[PDB]
């Protein structure tokens, strides 16, 4: 995630309601009780009716778009190769085939038929987790239910798609003695561990 | 082309906040260190200061300083930059409101420049750590070994691939305004700014004003010192009190974008290799932590895995058909075990 | 109100003592460092300098710096302190001898202002840690989290809670008084101050005089070289010779005394709760290690204790009366288990 | 008597290499750091730069500093140097090409001077600790303790225990030199040294010139800007070209040997002895992890070795002819343990 806050409102004297944006766990939480020390000591002028009204939402980090582990369900599909042939005296053909016992592939001379072959292991199981070229068949939860902290706390679609799935037990507290700033309280990522507590 | 993103320097502003442990403890600077991103592998963090260095307030070199002091900016020399961790860290680049450093592991994150009259840093707390791509855990990146994808942040600012919201500032204290009229309470304007202005006793209740007086209260510690001076707009940090009027405009670049650099990367010293029947010796000795794994290819896969900083004589029992073997992110080797008892 | 404990300003003078590493080995700086006291809470070390900053020689602004230098004194700006231990410190306040300052932990303390000509520096082991109050074990104060009751020491000086013994300086070396009288050692006088002289000949045997010659002896390497100075009093330092005569009087007040601050201080991220039958599954995950406990109810007290740092999914087989919960310095917790079995 | 080492000082040159990390990334610094020798005890690590500070260019004052700026040095003086590791060192002694300086562990080293436009750094890796000599494993010289022979370097320069072979540098690029003459690519020469010279298209093929055109090729990015200036001979880093001509004298010292000093050194805290029949309980509590151990005087042994620095109350079964107690590097202890039993 990147909990990129968006900046309090600070009502001076008096509440101000806040409302469920529509923002991926779109966390905001009013608060009275403070006199927020702003560069000139505080600036409302009221000492329990100046309000603040923190507000923080889930965001796909900047490395999203790079850096990202990337689900899949995984199904079986169908399985190719390089055949050389350095055939009799045509002494060569190197083209690429399929598995599925009807395809030939008359690349060089020969028409060649190949399979299917009888060891269906995938070696993917069918939940697998993607990461840069390190790829883990991991039971991933799923879009849309990832717990927090666990593996997909953030769950995108895509890098594109604006909507997701973030909870990250996203929890904001009062800000201290009058001061100006946004406590979030937070889960690091399912991203952050999954690289450092991860499987092989 | 320093002169591409206007975007950012003609339209925001060093903004301040509050810094969590400036030196002595919570002050206002205007480097106050927010969103420290300890997430790529080079020795790098992205930061941000609420200040904007780079260009000037006007239009010449990024190797130059603004922050705030005051209502106002400095937009001078950078002399004496200091971002550091638990040893003081290396610049990279730095471009708007963000700073590009190399930096070793660090419990915290301490930043902080010298004006000239005073040391003037800021200090906060952050995870961050330098793990290598690479099945060697270093502590740091060397001089050579083998290239391979770490992520990485760029040193330059020609840079779209994401935009911040950058809305307005809200108001900000200034009671340096709010003087006395030799009986009352007297406040003045930066430049005609607009100044939000009432105090607990009934007078002028919004102020929209050039310099006005306070016929009611006399106490400057009752009155509302505003500065609504929304002629630019700011980083939307977590330590702003919001700008209520209104989402203005202002959507705006990051140019730290983490990208695909291959890293000068790791590498471990050799094995060295020792026959056994159908066996593979192996006496082990890194120079870090290196996660060893293999593959009996067989269908019955037995891998194993042990991350080795302690040199060490390990065993494999190799099939007839292969293993293979991973020291590090040395290239994986493969290995011809039939027979040797003869 | 700086102007209220001439007890020590007065009467009290910048002592100089053996610094045991004084950036090469064992110096005599006047910023001798004894009574390292890392035995607070809240980041804050106070420490005692032989050195007596504060006000003046006279009267004057308790951030201005008088050490030791020759036999005098050198009153002047404190600009370039440095306290430091694994990092550079942050000073929160000086008085007397003495100075309080916001350091991490440490194996060590480094102490050392900047006189303008030399960095002139001391230095000192003591084993520095911070645990802040509370039943999680950080490293270092937030910003926020609940406040509850630590030891800490002041900011202020308007304080007599205590009282150490500060009686006279024993004499000192000062070989620049032992001139030559062109064939003979020539000692001198600082001020009329008392001088207590011989030589390893037989000469004058006492000393309290102007400036002597020397009959006997020549060589300035076989002299008493002394200044009974006595007209300051200092700290009683294991690292002073005793002023052989007597007990004078200088009771004198220590500013930094711990005092209940309510530190502001840690709390854990909340638990996950989980309901099982009579047993609660709780996923955890804290920031740093907390120790967590609970207690059933039941006359059957059956504890916990343990330590957390590590995320952990742990169990407690919670009774039909009830358990409590204690998340760190986070309130306790309670439950109602009765059956869920139906 | 800084005068007696012209074998370097003379003949030697500041050499400039690849310094690894410098800052950025890997740059050429003329202070390049190899030999990184954390071998010692007392808290100093002897580095060697390819600069050569210490007297100037000609005769004066080691404490001056002359590095590789250009083709040229810069005999200047030593204002701002900075030796670093995990925390600031301090420098002990510079001379030649080499520094001793007392740093404390580190995984790194990362050295440092200012010239004063800019910070101009160097660092590298290197596995750094400090073992005192002595049961006890601090980590870091005390002020007290007995003393006992550590393995330290000098900090003096009249020294010839060993000397390192120092023949001359190779060539050098130089493309300040490849001007352009209005069409062709022009080279020149520093003070009519030695430049070797040719293009990718056929012209001038060594190169032993004054400045020379070239009349066939026209890009600098295609020639040779080589200096061979072999007036001074260099230290044979690995990150030097060989100068392919020969073998050159230079035969030249080194300083910092390594020495039989005794450190002041480390003393562990004593131990409470505590009686029982023919068995030592000893309630125990160190400063640091101290290794005791003992010896079972029979012909039995039975000696026993445990690193201690968790506060302990330990047992030892003595027998009817005697014990002995090693408390750290505190001396040996002995005992009598007849009967108790009656």
């Amino acid at each position: 995630y990147k909990t990129k806050v968006p900046s309090p409102v600070v009502k001076c004297c008096g509440a101000t309601q806040c409302t469920s944006k529509p923002h991926p766990d779109y966390q905001c939480q009013v608060f009275t009780g403070v006199y927020p020390f702003m560069w000139g000591g505080a600036y409302c002028f009221c000492d329990t009716e100046n309000t603040q009204m923190s507000e923080a939402y889930v965001e796909r980090s900047e490395e999203c778009s790079i850096d990202h582990a990337k689900a899949y369900k995984v199904h079986t599909g169908t399985v190719q190769a390089m055949v050389n042939i350095t055939y009799g005296s045509v002494s060569w053909r190197s083209a690429d085939v399929y598995v599925n016992g009807e395809t030939p592939a008359k690349i060089g001379d020969a028409k060649l038929i190949i399979g299917p072959l009888s060891s269906a292991w995938s070696p993917f199981d069918n939940k697998v987790v993607v990461y840069g070229h390190e790829v883990y068949n991991y039971d991933f939860p799923e879009y849309g239910t990832g717990k927090a902290g666990s593996f997909g706390d953030l769950q995108s679609r895509t890098s594109t798609s604006n909507d997701l799935y973030a909870n990250t037990n996203l929890k904001l507290q009062r800000p201290q003695a009058g001061i100006v700033h946004t406590p979030f309280t937070q889960a690091p990522s399912g991203f952050e561990r999954w690289k450092r507590d991860k499987g092989a | 082309d320093l002169d591409t993103h206007f975007t950012q320097y003609k339209l925001a502003r060093p903004y301040i906040a509050d810094c969590p442990n400036c030196g002595h403890s919570r002050c206002d600077s205007p480097i106050a260190i927010e969103e420290v991103r300890g997430d790529a592998h080079a020795g790098v963090i992205r930061i941000q200061t609420s200040a904007m260095f780079g260009l000037k307030t006007d239009g010449v070199d990024l190797a130059y300083m603004s922050f705030m002091n005051g209502k106002t900016q400095k937009s001078i020399k950078i002399d004496n930059l200091h971002v550091r961790t638990s040893a003081p860290c290396s610049l990279v680049s730095h471009h708007g409101y963000y700073i590009l450093a190399q930096c070793p592991p660090g419990d915290t994150v301490t930043v902080g420049f010298h004006d000239g009259p005073n040391r003037h840093t800021c200090t906060v707390a952050h995870k961050v750590e330098f793990r290598p791509v690479g099945r060697e855990k270093y502590r740091h990146p060397p001089e050579h070994g083998v290239e391979l994808p770490c992520n990485r942040y760029t040193h330059k600012r020609a840079d779209q691939g994401h935009y911040v919201e950058m809305h307005q500032p809200g108001l900000v204290a200034d009671h340096s305004l709010l003087s006395i009229h030799s009986a009352k309470v007297k406040i003045t304007v930066p430049s005609g700014a607009q100044v939000k202005y009432y105090c607990k006793c009934p007078d002028v209740r919004e102020g929209i004003t050039s310099s006005d007086h306070t016929t009611t209260c006399t106490d400057v510690k009752q009155c509302r010192a505003y500065l609504i001076d929304n002629k630019k707009w700011v980083y939307n940090s977590g330590r702003l009190p919001r700008g209520e009027g209104d989402t203005f405009k202002g959507k705006l670049h990051v140019p730290f974008v983490p990208v695909k650099a291959k890293c000068i990367a790791t590498l471990a010293p050799e094995p060295l290799v020792e026959h056994k029947h159908r066996t593979l010796i192996l006496h082990l000795h890194p120079d870090h932590p290196t996660l060893l794994t293999t593959r009996s290819l067989g269908s019955d896969a037995n891998p194993t895995r042990q991350w080795i900083e302690r040199p060490t004589t390990v065993n494999f029992t190799v099939t007839g058909e292969g293993l293979e073997y991973t020291w590090g992110n040395h290239p994986p080797k493969r290995v011809w075990a039939q027979e040797s008892g003869e």
